[PDB]
């Protein structure tokens, strides 16, 4: 009764956690903390440019799926 | 310059600068502050807009 021909329970968990985050809009400013990093994941524009090394390469993003450059891996 | 048939009334209107004195008893109104926020949009080639 439990044949679980679709492999979507218990696997497709692990691919919408990466296929679902949207871009963060909206975000909120507290007098208080004035500068966090929750601020700088929405300045920073990311840049795509070389370092000419290949660790240097993979941190940046360069190597990237889409065609705009992508860190984080 | 003879006078002619009618005679006739001006009508004026002047605009005056003033300091003022603006006085306000304690307690008279009630305010509701919310979280601010912060949104970004239309990114220019060069720039982004907040």
């Amino acid at each position: 009764m439990k044949v679980q021909g679709s492999v979507d329970r218990r696997r497709l968990q692990r691919r919408i956690a990466g296929l679902l985050p949207p871009p963060a809009r909206r975000l909120n400013i507290s007098r208080g903390s004035e500068f966090t990093r929750d601020v700088r994941g929405l300045v920073e524009e990311h840049a795509q440019a070389s370092s000419l090394s290949a660790a240097a390469v993979w941190r940046a993003g360069l190597l990237a799926p889409g065609e705009v450059a992508v860190a984080g891996g | 310059k003879i006078h002619p048939g009618v005679a006739m009334t001006v009508v004026r209107t002047d605009e005056i600068l003033s300091e003022n004195i603006l006085f306000s008893s304690r307690a008279s109104t009630s305010m509701f502050i919310g979280t601010p926020n912060v949104s970004r949009r239309e990114a220019r080639v060069d720039a982004v807009t907040f």
